């Protein structure tokens, strides 16, 4: 949802 | 076959709400890569 | 020279267009077509809604009084939602609605509405807010080969 | 099923008195009254008026749980002054105030056209 | 990587160092390459660590791994708990898996919850093997109507003939 | 499953922490057999008369012979003369201990004993602070209530499972219950400097705290108007003898920003009260009260605080609307440009790479490092766009007010609502070319721009564009999918863990063994300590320069400069040049020096804070308030008092008792780290110049440490294995989401002892 | 059967977040607006930030305007409608543009220090109600105690409760046994 | 007359816009609450159904019937069934009405509260008359009948209060305000740029003097002067709601003096 | 099904304004907003009561038995 | 029966710091260039501006619950305007050569910095703060 | 296999499990009209009474602590120090 290295 | 779902292919039509029914009639299923 | 409140969009650097969408809100199915402003909602939330609409009470049919089905729930006073969708028209939602426009206050009050619980107006309940009919029907026959 | 009858908000069930007076031990000259079948309508009132009295050292009320109809009122007063009296006083003082108000209203009511 | 190290004056200071992160493992051979510090070499393959450095080192590495998995979500868990896990997986000199190994046991009794519609076979072997049930489980003691030798039942109570 | 009931739960600000509201209708269904005794012949007699239909009643009366008289059908239901020895199966009444539990229960804290409180309308009711240890919310959750059926069983619950006894949990050695949601949001507002209460309201608030002594505290302001401090009244809910010190970023003893926290004798002196003070945090107020006043007093604290704040919050009010998600006209321009800037940085890396100028980073494809940069760029944008929005929001901003207090909401949430939503992604990459060379049929082939590959510029407030919407749904689905997975995979792991450890218990020889009697640990946790009695503490001797170490601990009586000034001590001037004592002071210093060496080996890192038993810093702060120790007059302590005193204390901190040499060594080992902490806290110069303890306060500090210590040892009979399994499994049921394998998939690889790791890595220095 | 809203019944907006009635208040006790308008429903603000459910907030603002002006509010996705635009329309009606309103506490009549986001929103009544799952099975003459429950009780060291709970009905039989062979071959 | 002083602004058969002054906020409120919850009123509280072939359900209809406001002008001259010494309901504690409708015409036949008919004996007191205020004397639309459908009913009005059920409530809403100019600073205004520019100035800002720039905070001012407005539903003349409001609240404090006394 | 007798939120009697409101639209060709204010529905709680109602009884009446 | 401090201060700065009813004042002492002061004050009830000149007396007289009136007719031990009452959580900093002490008025803080107060102030809570004109 | 009153290396303190089982065992007896050993200054609740007996060191019971190997120590509720 958020971005790469985070949630989708 | 139409009473069972033996060819869960056949289900008892939903009727909780109108949109719920419309939804059920437009539903798809995928038996069994991504 | 651009409305700062609008959402930002990209350009039309296309001299190659072969087709044009009739309307983007049509990518949605029936359930999601009932969510107001689904484009301002977090993704998974539209999904949870699409599951709950199917658990709301309304008026599944107008001939409900003539059918003898296993279970049925009818709202006493169905209302059409104040905020609707253009798609909602072909869904007969304003016709066979499933909910009411509750006057809702977002507040910390007696503290009896924490962790997702709600404080409801007992007085509104008296006047009919959210009452519903419930119909359960039982069946039974007679003998077999004997 | 679990819901108690609605009349139980204003109707004293059996064995119940309208008031239960009790001597507070934590402090002197103090008492704790339990009003049964009453809520914030009478509580904040008798409390508020009980405060305009200067010989009243303490006055507060609270309904411990929204489910049950009953509030507790604690009154503390200067020596020689009985809390029971302050309540009486806070009451009369109130009953009057409302009488006056009632009148003034029926008065202004007439002077109106419609 | 930044590395907290004692400075000559005594306080901890950071001393950035170059480190190599590899994709693929071969501890025994790389460990021996000149130029490295064989004393600090590491690998998330605790199995390889236990085979080159031994079970005790294998145990430490296994703690460091279980630990990273829990610290990955920022979650904290007192040492003793993960320490206990890592010791049980290590007690017998080798890395014993947790996620159900045996089809019949892991430390039970031919009495606890009759597993399989054929518990008879679990009993048959216990018999032919002269199995000795300790009776420390909750189930075996339930079948026996007794309370388990655990917690509140890890001792017996008796009448005292001393009290005046 | 007899003697149990299940239903929807609802929160209740008026119940005490350890109570459970049991609907009256369910209370008439669950019974408890109680033998007829003279201590209860009347109560029971009365119940039988009420019968199975009225509340305080009973369903059956069982006589000597074992006859079951059914009160609902029985021509004698109204004519029964109970006799001693008979048993009456009565309805559960107020205060019966009952086991309340919510599935799935992977915690022991998810099956706790409660005191019954029969109430009207259906649904069970819980105090809001018992919510987290049950991982329950009131959007439809249901819970089970089991009724202990015997006298020994009753005791077992209220002496072992009782909610109060579970406040401080061993899983993370800290409280597992704290003030939350509404009370948290309100307790902050209530504590600001700008919060004052007038006489009339103060009296109600005071009266609301049930443990109030009717002594109206004197106003913080008497002047033109008797006005009370928000902090003042809260301090009434806090019991006497509670002290607490905490220093935040720039907290001074005049904490300009009302930062930190100072409580003295149960009266807050400065600092806003929020999650760092009243939450389930480590040194927090809930941790302190438990340890200092006991589990029952702490349990009451939750209700007292709740009642005050909730009342105050009911009349102050709190809300949140669209307004709170709107950012300054200018901020929105700053945010828009911040992204517009990232699309230049990304556009240039493209022209670069399209010219074949990008240089691949060793062990990476051009395309791999290309993506890498675009993702770093875009994220930096998202982030900076989010901070710009965060900074703006005023203190009026309700969203920000929730965040500042601790209750629900983070930066990431505010950022996606107000500033950029962010970059969607499936399997760690940007949206893939599902169609041939393109994400959607609306783009052209070979378009690696951010708009094409999934970056969502708009916030939720502004709304998403159709393409942004689909991409955000693609990302959305990924989470739903493995929330399904993660869910399953963890409920099976937690069971594999329990099964493997379930039989490990601590025995009376402080040993940890399994059903066969095999030794797993020669002493539990390698220290014999109980996890629920351990707190993070600073091992001072380990940090700082050597100059700092010597200045702090070095006492050289033989040196006009490095001696104890005759003002810190009563016998200060007649101790200068004392050779015999100096030999004592050198045993202590050399011992401090070894300790520092030793510690620097155990924690090669330099880390000083480690969970240890007995919070010494607190015991001292008590002493310094209990004995009203004035820091002006010299102390009447002797150097022999301290050095020999602290030397003797150590010989009394027991974990093991065996009289042989083997066990004695085990004992010296078990207490090693703790003694290092001890000696660094009770080093002579520290006692005298820093703590200023008197011979009396000091002697108290010692015996207290010995008491707390022994009270910190683990008790034989502890099912430490299940405890461990559940302490690891529970959090493993909280892992939902830099290129390696982590989370459940990794934990599973580990537990499986898989010879084919997915990411075999070697780190060589 | 007619079903009247009660504590424990589930309700939800169209934004994927349900909730149950925790308590009901009578108009007198509810908080209120100057115009004497009182809420039919009070939800908590803490359930707003995290959900990322902004639409719920906009539907409200939108709905208020629609009701005040008698026009149907367009909540269709992908249109040019804005919170800014909607706030202007609502301002024209004499209300503070971001949905807030001054409110008074119903027990005192005194104002609230905080203003409340107040307005209509479409809520749905969901099935599966309290009096449909209040099952209580106490026999003398979910809701189960499974492996996981037993593990919690073991962790608590509560053995006698574990014995009391897991044991069945089977009569406590009295057998005799040899001390040499542990068999039930004793003739008494 | 020294003390709580009224000062009516508008007035009519439905609203009573007024200004209470020289009174503690508490009293202003308690009076506000009573008007809403404790003013006795007559309302159908029991429906016997002989015949219903309508499209609705008995409980459905029965519900509306109880919501139909009924004449409660002389309500005090009627008693609560619970006190009445009769068995169930008599003319001393109740009012019986009837509703018989038959879809005779082919066009949709409507049923209104005007079609209700008292059958008990009002014994001289104005009570039970279904209230009507519409421009055609029809009243509330209870139901709709198709040709052939029927609805034979028998109700029983009784004395009740809002606390028991909102149907017995005489009020409809109660505007309530004070310190329209936030001088007491009882509320803290939320804003984006300007508190003043963003929040509309209410009615009652004309009836008061805006504070002056430099004037320090008046820390001794209390809350007197409340701008109310009562709206009757019809079961009682507006003027009365207020009146009887002040009354019931009066008898309450009184039932308390009598407790201490007989205590 | 039919015009609620009263406004859920406040009590205003509204079960007597449905036919009027309906006429105020057809025969007077007014708009719902103006139509509602002219029926005295000033506060939005009562407004929504009518503006939102759905007269499903009219459809039930079309069933023979 | 007592009094502990007295002097007049030169308000050198009034900081509101995101608060709306409280400001932190720092005033110098007339006379001794040593003695200084940092104090929190409910501005709403006793506004203050730069270069102002307040008279600051501590004292500790004229814990039993609190009463409202009656005394307002009698022991008017207040010949001042502003009047607080906090506790001494005084950290006798003993900084360099000057002795600074601390006060807490239910959240409103105060700090004096002098040296002759060695026999002036208490090391104990009970302490009032009176200011006039 | 027993251990002399001297040489007991087990804790002089009572474990929380022992407190719970003793209190529960005593409470059961009190609940069955078994003689009591203290002055019920009002108490009528078995467990509440049992707790009073414990505090007043008047519970004539002995706790037999077993060791993993079979041997065992014996402490009297009287001896055991009650601090928890
Ligand atoms: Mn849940
Ligand atoms: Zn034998
Ligand atoms: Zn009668
Ligand atoms: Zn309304």
């Amino acid at each position: 949802i958020w971005g790469i290295g985070c949630n989708p | 076959a139409l009473a069972t779902g033996n060819w869960g292919v056949s289900q008892v039509l939903n009727r909780y709400t109108y949109s719920s029914t419309l939804s059920h009639l437009r539903r798809t299923n995928t038996p069994i890569a991504k | 020279d651009v409305d700062p409140a609008k959402r930002i969009r990209v350009s039309h650097h296309a001299t190659t267009f072969t087709h044009c969408e009739i309307h983007p809100s049509m990518i949605l199915g029936v359930a999601a077509s009932i969510i107001p402003f689904p484009d301002h909602n977090q993704s998974p939330r539209n999904t949870y809604q699409s599951a709950m609409g199917k658990q709301a009470m309304g008026v599944f049919l107008t001939n409900y009084n003539v059918r003898m089905d296993t279970m049925a729930n009818i709202l006493y006073y169905p209302q059409k939602p104040l905020g609707t969708t253009r798609a909602m028209e072909y869904l007969k939602f304003r016709e066979l609605p499933a909910g009411q426009n509750a006057i809702v206050a977002i507040a910390c009050y007696s503290g009896y509405n924490q962790e997702d619980s709600m404080i409801m107006n007992q007085s509104s309940i008296d006047r009919g807010l959210f009452r519903s009919l419930f119909f359960r029907s039982y069946m039974d026959q007679e003998k077999k080969y004997g | 099923m679990n819901a108690p009858d609605r009349f139980e908000l204003f109707l004293l069930g059996e064995g119940e008195s309208k008031l239960k007076i009790d001597p507070d031990t934590k402090a002197p000259n103090a008492v704790v009254i339990t009003f049964e079948k009453e809520d914030h309508t009478l509580g904040n009132l008798i409390r508020a008026e009980l405060l305009n009295d200067r010989k009243v050292l303490f006055a507060a009320y609270k309904v411990e749980h929204p489910f049950f109809a009953r509030f507790k009122l604690r009154i503390q007063t200067t020596e020689g002054y009985d809390p029971k009296d302050a309540l009486k006083n806070a009451c009369n003082s109130i009953i009057n105030k409302l009488g006056a108000l009632k009148t003034n209203f029926e008065t202004e009511w007439n002077l109106q056209t419609l | 990587y930044d590395r907290k190290v004692p400075s000559p004056t005594g306080e901890y200071v950071k001393e950035p160092e170059w480190v190599l992160e590899t994709d693929g493992v071969n501890l025994s051979e790389v460990m021996t390459v000149p130029g490295i510090d064989p004393t600090r070499i590491y690998t998330n393959s605790f199995i390889d660590i236990m085979e080159v450095l031994g079970i005790e080192a294998g145990r430490a590495a296994l703690y460091k791994e279980v630990y990273n998995v829990i610290a990955s979500d920022g979650s904290y868990v007192n040492y003793r708990h993960m320490a206990l896990l890592v010791d049980v997986m290590t007690t017998q000199g080798g890395l014993t898996s947790v996620t159900r190994h045996g089809f019949n046991r892991s430390n039970t009794g031919a009495l606890m919850r009759c597993s399989f519609e054929e518990t008879v076979e679990i009993l048959f072997e216990a018999g032919a093997s002269a199995e000795l049930d300790d009776c420390r489980g909750v189930s075996e003691n339930v079948i026996l109507g007794q309370m388990a030798p655990i917690g509140t039942g890890a001792f017996d109570v008796m009448i005292d003939e001393e009290s005046l | 499953v007899d003697f149990s009931a299940r239903t929807v739960i609802s929160g209740d600000p008026n119940l005490e922490l350890d109570q459970v509201g049991v609907p009256k209708s369910i209370a008439k269904t669950l019974t408890y057999p109680e033998v007829v005794t003279p201590y209860n012949i009347d109560r029971l007699t009365q119940l039988v008369r009420n019968g199975p239909n009225e509340h305080p009643g009973a369903k059956y009366v069982i006589r000597d012979s074992g006859d079951r008289i059914d009160l609902r059908y029985s021509k004698r239901a109204g004519d029964i003369q109970l006799q001693y020895g008979w048993k009456v199966e009565r309805h559960i009444m107020d205060n019966d201990p009952v086991l309340f539990n919510r599935q799935p229960s992977l915690h022991k804290m998810s099956m706790m004993a409660h005191r019954v409180k029969v109430i009207p309308y259906s649904t069970f009711r819980l105090n809001l602070s018992v919510t987290s240890p049950y991982n329950a919310d009131f959007d439809g959750d249901e819970m089970n209530l089991h009724v202990p059926q015997s006298e020994e069983t009753r005791a077992e619950l209220s002496q072992l499972c009782a909610v109060p006894l579970q406040i401080v949990s061993p899983q993370s050695n800290k409280p597992c219950m704290g003030i939350v949601q509404d009370t948290l949001c309100g307790i902050r507002k209530l504590t600001l400097r700008d919060t004052f209460i007038e006489l009339d309201q103060v009296l109600n608030m005071l009266y609301w705290v049930p443990d109030w002594d009717g002594v109206i505290p004197t106003p913080a302001i008497i002047k033109p108007k008797p006005l009370w401090s928000g902090k003042q009244i809260l301090s009434v809910a806090i019991p006497n003898g509670i002290h607490l010190q905490r220093f935040d970023e720039g907290t001074t003893l005049l904490s300009p920003k009302d930062n930190g926290m100072l409580i003295i004798d149960g009266q807050i002196i400065f600092g806003v009260v929020e999650k760092k003070t009243v939450g389930s945090s480590n040194g927090g107020l809930i941790h302190v009260v438990t340890r200092e006043k006991g589990p029952q007093v702490c349990a009451k604290l939750f209700g007292n605080i709740q009642k005050v704040v909730n009342f105050w919050l009911l009349h102050n009010g709190f809300s949140t609307g669209i307004g709170d998600t709107i950012a300054d006209g200018p901020t929105m321009r700053e945010i828009t440009e911040t992204i517009a800037e990232a699309k230049k940085k990304v556009l240039d890396v493209t022209k670069e790479a399209q010219a074949n100028l990008l240089t691949a980073k060793h062990g990476m494809t051009l395309r791999e490092s290309f993506e890498d940069n675009v993702v770093r760029f875009l994220n930096e944008a998202r982030d900076k766009a989010g901070r710009l929005a965060e900074v703006n929001l005023k203190d009026l901003n309700n969203v920000k007010q929730m965040v500042m207090a601790g209750s629900k909401g983070s930066f990431i949430n505010i950022a996606q609502m107000s500033a950029c939503v962010g970059q969607q992604s499936v399997e760690g990459k940007r949206i893939a070319f599902g169609f041939v060379d393109r994400t959607l049929p609306h783009f052209s082939k070979d378009d690696y721009s951010p708009e094409s590959k999934g970056f969502v510029e708009n916030s939720y407030l502004r709304g998403l564009t159709p393409q942004e919407f689909f991409f955000h749904a693609m990302g959305g689905r990924e989470g739903l999918i493995d929330t399904a997975v993660k869910t399953a995979e963890t409920g099976y792991i937690q069971r594999r863990l329990v099964k493997a450890l379930e039989d490990i218990m601590v025995h009376y020889d402080n040993t940890t063994r399994n059903s066969l009697g095999n030794v797993i640990q020669f002493i539990y946790g390698e220290d014999g300590m109980d996890a629920a009695h351990i707190e993070k503490q600073s091992l001072d001797t380990i940090g700082g320069s050597d100059a700092a170490f010597e200045k702090r601990y070095r006492v050289d009586l033989l040196n006009t400069d490095h001696t104890l000034d005759p003002s810190l001590l009563e016998s200060g001037s007649e101790i200068l040049g004392d050779l015999k004592l100096q030999v004592l002071l050198d045993e202590e210093y050399k011992q401090l020096v070894k300790d520092r060496k030793f510690l620097r080996e155990v924690f090669v890192d330099g880390e000083a804070n480690w969970p240890l038993p007995v919070n010494i810093r607190r015991i001292i702060q008590n002493a310094q308030q209990t004995f009203h120790i004035d820091h002006t007059k010299p102390s009447d302590l002797t150097i022999k008092d301290i050095v020999l005193g602290v030397k003797d204390l150590q010989e009394n901190l027991l974990v093991l008792r065996g009289k042989n040499e083997i066990i004695q060594n085990a004992q010296r080992d078990a207490v090693t780290l703790f003694c290092c902490l001890l000696r660094s806290r009770l080093a002579t110069r520290r006692v005298l110049q820093e703590y200023r303890l008197t011979k009396q306060a000091f002697d108290w500090v010692l015996s207290n440490i010995e008491a707390q210590f022994l009270r910190s040892v683990v008790h034989p009979g502890e099912m430490v294995g299940v405890l461990a399994a559940q302490s690891i499994g529970e959090p493993a049921t909280q892992m939902t989401l830099k290129k390696v394998t982590s989370g459940v998939p990794r934990l599973k690889e580990i537990l499986n002892v898989a010879k084919n790791m997915k990411t075999p890595s070697l780190t060589v220095y | 059967t007619t079903k009247i809203p009660q504590i424990g019944d589930k309700f939800a907006s169209r934004h994927g977040q349900k909730g149950t009635i925790g308590i009901t208040y009578r108009r007198e006790d509810m908080p209120f607006t100057a115009e004497g308008i009182v809420p039919d429903l009070i939800i908590n603000p803490h359930a707003i930030p995290s959900r990322m459910t902004v639409a719920h907030l906009i539907e409200c603002l939108l709905s208020k305007v629609a009701a005040l002006s008698g026009n149907e509010g367009d909540a269709s996705p992908f249109t040019d409608i804005t919170v800014e635009g909607i706030s202007k329309l609502l301002r024209e009606h004499g209300y503070q543009s971001r949905g807030f309103e001054v409110m008074y506490n119903g027990h005192t009549g005194k104002k609230l220090m905080a203003q409340i986001f107040f307005g209509p929103t479409y809520y749905q009544r969901l099935r599966h109600m309290v009096d449909d799952k209040i099952h209580a099975r106490a026999r003398g003459p979910g809701l189960r105690f499974g492996e996981m429950e037993r593990d919690c009780m073991i962790a608590h060291g509560a053995a006698s409760f574990l014995k009391e709970r897991l044991m069945e009905a089977s009569d406590a039989f009295r057998v005799h046994i040899c001390g040499i062979c542990g068999l039930m071959t004793v003739i008494a | 007359e020294e003390g709580p002083q009224v000062k009516i602004r508008e007035a009519s058969k439905d609203n009573v816009d007024f200004i209470l002054s020289n009174v503690d906020l508490a009293m202003a409120n308690s009076l506000r609450r009573v008007m809403i919850a404790e003013i006795p009123t007559l309302a159908i509280d029991s429906v016997e159904v002989e015949t219903n072939t309508t499209v609705l359900a008995d409980e459905f209809i029965a519900h509306r019937l109880g919501l139909i406001p009924l004449q409660s002008m002389d309500i005090e001259q009627l008693e609560y069934s619970r006190d009445c010494f009769c068995e169930d309901h008599c003319d001393k504690c109740s009012v019986v009405l009837t509703l018989q409708a038959f879809g005779e015409s082919e066009s949709t036949t409507n049923v209104y509260s005007k079609d209700l008919v008292i059958v008990s004996n009002l014994m001289g007191r104005n009570i039970g008359h279904p209230i009507i205020q519409d421009k055609e004397g029809n009243g509330v639309l209870i139901c709709k009948l198709r040709k052939g459908q029927e609805l034979k009913l028998t109700c029983v009005a009784k004395k009740g209060i809002a606390k028991e059920h909102a149907k017995w409530g005489p009020a409809a809403a109660i505007e309530f305000e004070y310190d329209p100019w936030n001088k007491l600073k009882h509320t803290d205004y939320w804003y984006e740029q300007d508190s003043a520019k963003e929040w509309p100035q209410s009615k009652n800002c004309e009836y008061e003097d805006p504070p002056n720039e430099g004037d320090p905070f008046d820390y001794k001012a209390q809350a007197d002067t409340f701008y109310m407005n009562v709206e009757s539903v019809g079961s009682i003349p507006v003027d009365q709601v207020v009146v009887r409001g002040i009354d019931t609240l009066q008898k309450k404090v009184a039932s308390i003096l009598l407790a201490l006394t007989q205590m | 099904m039919i015009v609620p007798v009263r406004c859920f939120s406040c009590g205003k009697v509204v079960g007597d304004k449905w036919e009027s409101y309906l006429n105020l639209l057809q025969e007077d060709e007014l708009d719902e907003g103006t139509a509602l204010s002219r029926l005295g529905l000033k506060r939005y709680c009562c407004r929504r009561m009518i503006l939102t109602h759905v007269d499903l009884i009219e459809k039930f009446l079309r069933y023979n038995p | 029966s007592n009094t502990l401090f007295d002097d007049i201060f030169q308000v050198s700065e009034v900081d509101p710091g995101r608060y709306n009813k409280v400001c932190r004042i720092e005033a110098a002492s007339t006379t001794q260039d040593q003695c200084k002061l940092t104090l929190d004050i409910n501005v709403e009830l006793f506004p203050v501006a730069a270069q102002d000149s307040l008279t600051v007396t501590i004292a500790s007289s004229l814990t039993r619950s609190w009463r409202p009136p009656q005394a307002g007719d009698r022991s008017l031990a207040d010949d001042y305007d502003y009047v607080m009452y906090g506790t001494a959580y005084k950290f006798e900093e003993v900084s360099k050569d000057l002795i600074a002490v601390y006060y807490s008025f239910g959240g409103l803080l105060m700090r004096l910095e002098g040296n002759y107060r060695n026999l002036n102030n208490l090391k104990q809570e009970n302490a009032y703060l009176l200011i006039r004109r | 296999k027993a251990i002399p009153k001297d040489q007991r290396a087990t804790t002089p303190y009572m474990t929380k499990y022992e407190r719970a089982r003793i209190l529960g065992t005593r409470a059961l007896q009190i609940s069955m009209n078994a003689p009591v050993f203290v002055d019920l200054e009002g108490e009528t609740d078995p467990l509440r009474i049992a707790m009073k007996e414990l505090a007043e060191k008047k519970i004539p019971l002995v706790i037999r602590r077993y060791l993993p190997d079979g041997s065992f120590e014996d402490w009297s509720v009287e001896e055991l120090i009650v601090d928890l």
